[PDB]
């Protein structure tokens, strides 16, 4: 059925780099869509990500509707990349890495001139996550992508649901979670003052994270730590005299442990994102732990020292007794522990407060954004 | 002139680029393979990874390129880019852990009656079994098998030069190791129809003596404080507490050592030998110091009328000094002496043992340099 | 038009000119090729493994006899451009430093003179394995040797004849560039029965070492040493701080150990010599030893580490008696030995401390020699 | 000779490489897959990435390659290079992290009839489940799907070839160990479209992890610490003289436990172990915590411990006696009767917790070992 | 139609792209270049690396592109594929650490006249000074020169176009802040050669760095460590009975900050700064050492505080009188008076050298702030 002649006919006139534009004043009808399938790297501190995107590419060019020998033969054709108009895709705000396997792949030419193509792409991008995205309220990841080649007066992109999802194939091994994916089809006019709009593709992704594992590594140590210091605090009333320094050994040990923590998780936030709110409670609930802690030694620091021939000589010896007694008396008026005992209950309720202030508020920063 | 344009022409007229210098299925083209090593740059003795560099000298004959007056008799030797001969897309059965650099697509030396000389130096990512057995003094040997990765020995035969050539022929002077010999044996495993790979043996010897030196100092210097903590008891019995300080100190030190050892073998591990027994030597000082600590613990305490007053005085003092004299009877120093010399036996016995093993390890397992 | 269409059709570079054929006026001595080496930058140094990443301007020259043009080529413009695939380009190989193929010093735009002479010289980001050896650390810091030339051609197909290294030495290097000589040559060898490929031999003699590690590293030594130094002064002022004195050993000990730990770390990243590494660890051991000495010397001594008349005589008995105990201890004290101890601590610190900077000098004098 | 040049040239001319051996509208191009992992180079359970050896056995028929005495008569079966062939865009579904390595420009064999095989020696980059359920003793089955990438069951179909184990060439250098692996076929039609979609090979990797070295180092400092805490119990009841002395240890040891935490979570981060593994350490380690704090607060729990001439004698003797009293008071503080209680109180606790820790340890080791 | 084939065919034949629109022996090719920087995704102050994006606004003219009613007449301004253009090898003189990305395969602006522009959204890695003087409060101006690579003035010339700030689109998420950005042009002829060399655009980035994170934690341990030092001084007054205790905290303190300086070297060499800074911490802190040197050395500075029946009554009270004047001796040394001068002596001196630290620190920022 002219099968040979037809193929040979169009290829004669067949034009490569020219768009299937009826004329030049109403552009062509280009369809696109993306299904996430892999969110490979979340480096939120630098606001960048890598995803395998199903670049659903679609458009029209009847420049090749065929006859009985090709259209009718099979309403389906798979013809090579380099052989029809191809959208060189990229995410305005995100794509920071040229697409990988997102091009040069078999496209699809039905019989009426319908064109369908969908290569998978692993590429880098840069979405929000700017001093926020670590809360409980989430920064919507907004990625708009379009052909970076021509502008909407010849090219026109389409899309679909802007309501329905990113969690469609959001990775289960992510240290986060997604709750909604909105997407709008739009024109080109940005803050930078560019005109002649080339339409693009907006990708909202408001997602959650924070599934703490470090939480109780932080929560039990601090309680053990708080108790340790409250040991420092109540243990003195229980502890012997050789305990003032006992308490000290703990301060040394207590903060050896402390800044070691200060070195451990600070590292944490640098390799991953960052945010100050949760940060504030820790270091300052931590600085208060330290504060009343050294306060304690300054407390176990405070007090002045706790930090006939027969009878003439019987007279004076009965004195060393009363004399030294006056001295041991010293000890008395000095170490009558009103401040210490009370210091236990001091930190105790202060403990309860620092704790309540913090976990109660952690209750809130999980409960407002809940 | 003598049919120059003619020859010249006909040759390029009839010559086939993509063809093999042989006629049908037979003895094939006997290609010569022989590499003069440059030097080696990195031995990942831990994963058995080998990045070296050498010359890929190949050479066989193209009786299809024998010239005539001007290019044959005119200039018996002329240079011409490869790209026109079957090239051993050589991979290494164990090694060839990565691509060729300066290996293919380079010019070659073509002789008059067809001889072909191609001498390219290259860096190649290989992997030989230096296994986790690249540290015993008896060390081990490896199998380096080179050969093509699409061709099967049917249309060419491979042949070698020396087998003793050695690998220290271009051994890296930068190597923390040393070498005894390089065997070269031609192979054709019958598990595949394709005659293939050649096994090259590395009877490697890697003796980098640098930190085990100050590692000895711990063992012995730690022993200093050790013998010291075992010596400090009848030296300064009051060592009682200070003693425990010593082991905290002694244990943290050895645990940090525990810290550097795993991360250091992390790139160059082999048999445990050294670690195997220093691990025991470890456990030894560890437990010896802890049971001496229990040696330390075992002590439940240590860890007329005128004259009547007198009499009451006579009894007061004497009565309790026996009581504290009892404490003497209880914490005498029999054990300390006996086990400080059991300390003598233990530490000098287990000491002269790994001393010995280590002794035996460097001299005894040294001659298998083959 | 001056025969231009026709003439470049005459040259047709690729079609008429033999680019796969090197114009060496046929089999003879060679095409007079010359290489020029100018380092544009040195970005990374690895002393330990003798590897260097450096940039070079690959200035190359050779006369392309088929390149000579006429009026509508030559004189039309006594200088014009022509890509690599249309210009013969020498196959310059970094002889002992190209164990890392050359980048963007490859098939680049070249300069076309009028009478065949051509000029190709682009940028080379390269990696090399220069003569570091474990001798690239003594003060001379060796001499890094490198040879450049057209790899493929021999002495009858190529002749390459022959700039300071610090001309573009990197200022962010942990070393110092003292000199950089340049002299070409040509050379055959034993297994080869003919001479060939001429080359650019460029030796770089450098030096390196911080004046900073010295700062924060010896700093703690005189500070730490005064602790061990005071250690022996302190046994006098108050040796009773037994346990607490003991604490400091743990503490000056843990300090000592990982200090040495940071040492090899930077060490592996740097092939350090055996001469210097010992003075460091030898002397900290000097204190380590004396810390152990501290131990014993600090806890070394065995102990220092008529009826009414009848009754009181009992006490004068108990009196004198334990006065013997009391004194059995000062017998041990050993105090007239005090100064000598800290005097014979001073003397040795002086001996060894001096021995080092004494040795510092006895090797500081001969290099300056 | 035998139509020599006419043979060869004709073949080149009318033959389009890119054409897919479509035969009427039916069976699709029948093409089968058959993967034989020769061996594996490296894996990262954490990042679930593997670099493996694969020889892909690809089969299909091109009735256009059948011959007569001038192609098959020449030499039965022969070697024709790929290029001319239509290469299925093979792709590991939820995997595919990397390009097939050494798939390109290789060769194939054509029979006197036509049948062709394409089996190029591959090694590539993979991506399979490991989830936080792979390092378990109870493993997880790495779900790996393979099949035709951009062509449908109407244009083409990828089918399986045979059963074979994954431990057939499982890496003996792996930090994991195999249970079994099976692979069965499937055809995926989607409720989306009424059409008949691609075919697929689904791999299932069932292997359990954890190399045993780890095992020993960690549980022994625990029985280690067990003895010091064991001493933490026995030291006090048999000698309360070094309570503070142990203050030291409590510092040196939880910090030992703290620093072991850096090491093993990075292990945790180094290798994905099912979190329920973590709780072992959780309560275990943390009881070291709750027990201490009580044991040592209790350790600490105690008030201060942690004629006329004749009358003279009685006012003086009376002085010695009520201080006599006093001495007994503070001792009436640190009794040795219940420190024995806490000794067996908790040692049974430890033998309970311990044997309870051994419980689930032993239990699913009753499942894993099977 | 409108000379349809005759117009595009003629254009391809007598048109060349290798060539540059050279116009007589004069001003070179009028190249108009400029920076349009809208994003700075990644940069490292330490390695002075910058991967940003700047659309390379180029502008120059080629008369050969002029047309009549058959190209201009067709549609005024037409955009031609860049291929037809002679693209300059532009490059960052002391920068250029990376290929420009996204410039290839793009659109070119042609006019009826000939005017042409092509602003490519080029993203690339750069390399400019930041040195140790990059992040102070007083900034450094990174010198960034750009201009033609391998072409000299005799053939191509570029020139600035407009001034535009660097903060016009500077990173609000930067760990730095900008003050000013200037760009002027020039042509560089060298004393070497008598010739007229390339032109170039030199940018200078003037911006101050350093977040305040590192700042907050340098000074907290300082004041906190000055609290323990303050304790260091006050304790001998309120609790000299814990001088040893003081010793413990100096092993504590010392190790802590010796460890603080560990952080510094990592962080500092991990994030660049002018050494002159650490000098502050250097002596200030060696000051706590120099002072504890003297102060606790001074703290421990003191010798040891760091009838006949009537007869024995006299031998006895004698026994007591001897010792009593003796105990007076040890107190004779711990006069509790110089302890107050030492804390005040140094309290002022630390309040002064602290105020000294405070001084240049604030002076330098009364310089920066500016």
């Amino acid at each position: 059925n002219e099968e040979g002649r037809l193929i040979e006919k169009l290829l004669g006139d067949y034009d490569k780099r020219i768009k299937p534009a009826k004329t030049l004043d109403h552009v062509i009808d280009v369809t696109l869509k993306l299904t996430l399938t892999n969110l490979i790297s979340l480096n939120e501190k630098e606001e960048a990500l890598t995803t395998n995107v199903w670049i659903e590419i679609q458009w029209n060019d009847y420049r090749l509707s065929w006859n009985t020998s090709e259209y009718e033969g099979i309403d389906l054709v798979r013809i090579p990349s380099e052989l029809l108009w191809l959208p060189d895709v990229v995410l305005e705000n995100n794509v920071d890495g040229q697409f990988e396997v997102a091009y040069y792949a078999n496209v699809l030419v039905y019989n009426d001139g319908s064109m369908y193509w969908l290569p998978p792409a692993i590429y880098r991008s840069t979405c929000p996550i700017a001093v926020t995205y670590f809360p409980f309220d989430w920064q919507n990841c907004s990625l708009v992508f379009r052909s970076q080649t021509y502008n909407a007066h010849e090219v026109n992109l389409q899309l679909s649901a802007e309501e329905g999802i990113d969690p469609e194939d959001f990775t289960e091994n992510g240290e986060w979670t997604i709750r909604h994916r909105p997407a709008k089809k739009n024109y080109n006019w940005q803050l930078t003052k560019d005109d002649i709009d080339f339409q693009e593709i907006i990708f909202f992704l408001i997602i959650q994270r924070k599934p703490l594992f470090y939480i109780i590594n932080i929560i039990a140590p601090c309680v053990l730590i708080s108790s340790l210091v409250v040991l420092v605090y109540f243990l003195p009333a229980q502890a012997g005299g050789q305990k003032c320094t006992l308490s000290i050994s703990v301060l040394l040990a207590q903060t050896i442990f402390l800044f070691l923590i200060a070195q451990k998780v600070p590292e944490t936030s640098l390799n991953v994102p960052l945010i100050g709110k949760y940060l504030i409670f820790v270091m300052f609930v931590s600085l208060v732990i330290v504060t009343n802690c050294v306060i304690v030694l300054n407390v176990s620091l405070r007090t002045p020292n706790t930090h006939s021939c027969v009878e003439a000589c019987n007279f004076i010896a009965k004195s060393t007794k009363e004399q030294n007694d006056s001295g041991s008396e010293n000890e008395n008026w000095v170490l009558i522990g009103k401040v210490i005992d009370k210091a236990c209950f001091w930190i105790a309720l202060l403990l309860f407060s620092l704790g309540t202030l913090a976990i109660f508020l952690t209750g809130h920063l999980n409960q407002v954004p809940e | 002139s003598v049919m120059e344009d003619t020859l010249l022409s006909v040759l390029f007229e009839n010559y086939n680029p993509k063809v093999r210098p042989s006629q049908t299925v037979g003895d094939k083209v006997t290609v010569r393979v022989g590499l003069t090593l440059t030097s080696l740059l990195i031995l990942n003795e831990k994963n058995e990874e080998m990045t070296t560099s050498v010359f890929l000298n190949l050479a066989w004959t193209d009786y299809r390129l024998q010239w005539d007056p001007a290019a044959y008799e005119g200039i018996k030797d002329l240079s011409i880019p490869s790209d026109d001969v079957w090239q051993p897309d050589i991979v290494l059965m164990n090694n060839n852990d990565g691509s060729f650099e300066i290996t293919l697509h380079v010019n070659v030396l073509v002789q008059h009656t067809g001889a072909v000389s191609w001498h390219p130096s290259a860096i190649y990512r290989s992997s030989c079994t230096i296994k986790v057995m690249y540290f015993p003094f008896d060390w081990q040997n490896c199998t380096m098998v080179f050969k093509s990765y699409t061709y099967d020995t049917s249309e060419v035969i491979l042949q070698h030069a020396l087998d003793a050539m050695i690998n220290q022929d271009a051994f890296t002077e930068n190597g923390q190791w040393s070498i005894e010999h390089k065997p070269s044996r031609k192979n054709w495993r019958s598990d595949d129809p394709s005659y293939e790979d050649v096994t090259f043996y590395l009877i490697i010897q890697r003796k980098p003596l640098f930190y085990i030196v100050y590692t000895i100092v711990p063992c012995i210097l730690i022993s200093i404080l050790a013998i010291l903590v075992f010596y400090l008891p009848p030296d300064a019995g009051e060592k009682m507490s200070l003693s425990i300080s010593a082991l905290l100190a002694l244990t943290v030190f050895l645990l940090l050592l525990a810290d550097k050892v795993p991360e250091t073998s992390l790139s160059v591990p082999i048999i445990i030998s050294y670690l195997m027994f220093i691990m025991i030597l470890v456990a030894f000082s560890v437990i010896l110091s802890v049971v001496v600590l229990n040696l330390h613990h075992r002590s439940p305490n240590t860890h007329e009328a005128v004259e009547a007053i007198k009499y009451i005085a006579e009894q007061l003092e004497s009565a309790s000094e026996f009581d504290d004299l009892k404490k003497d009877w209880q914490y005498v120093a029999m054990v300390a002496d006996r086990l400080f010399l059991y300390i003598f036996i233990t530490m000098c016995s287990i000491g002269t043992f790994s001393i010995f093993l280590d002794a035996s390890h460097n001299v005894p397992p040294d001659n298998p340099f083959a | 038009v001056n025969e231009e269409e026709r003439l470049i059709n005459d040259l047709l570079i690729v079609n008429k000119y033999n680019k796969h054929v090197r114009p060496v006026k046929h089999n003879n001595e060679v095409v007079n090729i010359a290489l020029s080496l100018t380092l544009s930058n040195l970005i990374s140094l690895k002393e330990t493994d003798e590897t260097l990443t450096t940039n070079v301007w690959m200035d190359h020259a050779w006369y392309d006899h088929r390149l000579t043009w006429n009026a509508s080529e030559y004189s039309d413009i006594s200088i014009l451009r022509l890509r690599p695939e249309l210009i013969w380009i020498p196959d310059i190989v970094l002889q002992n430093n190209n164990d890392g193929q050359y980048n963007v010093a490859y098939f680049c735009n070249v300069l076309v003179r009028p009478n065949g002479y051509v000029t190709w010289l682009p940028p080379a980001i390269f990696r090399s394995s220069c003569p570091i050896n474990v001798l690239y650390f003594p003060f001379d810091w060796q001499n890094c040797s490198l040879k450049f030339t057209a790899l493929n051609y021999n002495a009858n197909e190529i002749s390459m004849d022959l700039i300071i290294d610090p001309e573009a030495f990197t200022e962010n290097g942990e070393w110092e560039i003292i000199h950089k000589p340049a002299k070409k040559n040509i050379y055959g060898d034993k297994f080869p029965n003919g001479t060939n490929y001429q080359d650019v031999t460029f030796y770089l003699i450098i030096r390196r070492k911080p004046l900073f590690y010295v700062i924060n590293f010896i700093t703690p030594c005189v500070l730490i040493s005064f602790l061990a130094a005071l250690a022996f002064y302190l046994p006098a002022e108050s040796g009773e701080k037994m346990s607490t004195a003991i604490c400091v050993l743990l503490a000056q000990a843990v300090f000592l150990l990982l200090t040495s730990q940071r040492l090899p770390e930077t060490a592996l990243a740097v092939p350090l010599i055996g001469k210097y590494l010992m003075f460091i660890m030898s002397l900290v051991t000097g204190v380590v030893v004396n810390c152990g000495i501290v131990l014993n010397f600090h806890f070394r001594t065995p102990s220092t580490h008529s009826g009414i008349d009848s009754t009181n005589y009992i006490v004068k008995q108990i009196k004198e008696k334990n006065a013997y105990d009391e004194e059995v201890g000062n017998w041990n004290l050993v105090g007239q030995t005090i100064d000598r101890l800290s005097m014979f601590i001073i003397t040795p610190v002086m001996v060894l401390g001096t021995i080092f900077i004494f040795v510092m000098g006895n090797f500081n004098r001969p290099p300056a020699k | 000779s035998e139509h020599e040049t006419r043979l060869v040239a004709n073949l080149l001319e009318n033959y389009n490489k890119v054409i897919r051996p479509v035969e009427h509208h039916t069976h699709f191009v029948d093409i089968t897959v058959g993967l034989q992992l020769i061996q594996l180079i490296n894996v990262d359970e954490v990042n679930q990435i593997v670099e493996t050896n694969v020889r892909l056995r690809q089969q299909w028929i091109d009735v256009r390659l059948r011959w007569n005495p001038a192609d098959y008569g020449g030499i039965k079966k022969i070697r024709l290079p790929s290029d001319d062939v239509w290469l299925p865009d093979l792709v590991l579904y939820n995997n595919a992290d990397g390009d097939f390595a050494i798939v390109h420009m290789t060769k194939l064999l054509l029979d006197y009839t036509g049948k062709i095989m394409w089996t190029p020696p591959a090694i590539f980059k993979s991506y399979c489940e490991i989830i936080v359920t792979h390092f378990p003793f109870d493993q997880q089955n790495c779900t790996m799907k393979l099949g035709i990438w951009t062509y449908d069951g109407t244009k083409v179909s990828i089918s399986p070839e045979s059963d074979r184990p994954d431990l057939s060439t499982f890496m003996e250098s792996g930090e994991w160990v195999m249970k079994d692996y099976r692979g069965w076929k499937h055809w995926v039609y989607y409720t989306c479209c009424p059409d008949t979609p691609y075919l697929d090979i689904t791999y299932h990797f069932i292997m359990q992890r954890i190399p045993l070295y780890f095992v020993v180092n960690v549980i022994i400092p625990c029985l280690l610490f067990s003895f010091l805490t064991v001493l933490v119990f026995y030291l006090p009841t048999d000698s309360g003289e070094k309570m503070t002395l142990s203050i030291s240890v409590l510092l040196s040891l939880t910090v030992f436990l703290l620093v072991i935490v850096e090491l093993i979570p990075s292990t945790s981060s180094a290798v994905p172990l099912i979190g329920k593994y973590m709780l072992f350490t959780m309560i275990f380690v943390i009881s070291s915590i709750i027990v201490t704090v009580v044991v040592i607060n209790t350790h600490h729990r105690s008030p201060s411990t942690h004629s006329a001439i004749e009358g003279v004698k009685y006012i003086a003797e009376h002085m010695k006696s009520d201080e006599e009293s006093s001495n007994a008071a503070e001792e009436w503080k640190y009794v040795a009767m219940v420190i024995d209680h806490i000794l067996l109180c908790v040692f049974m606790l430890i033998c309970i917790i311990g044997t309870v820790s051994v419980f689930a340890g032993r239990l699913i080791e009753l499942s894993q070992e099977g």
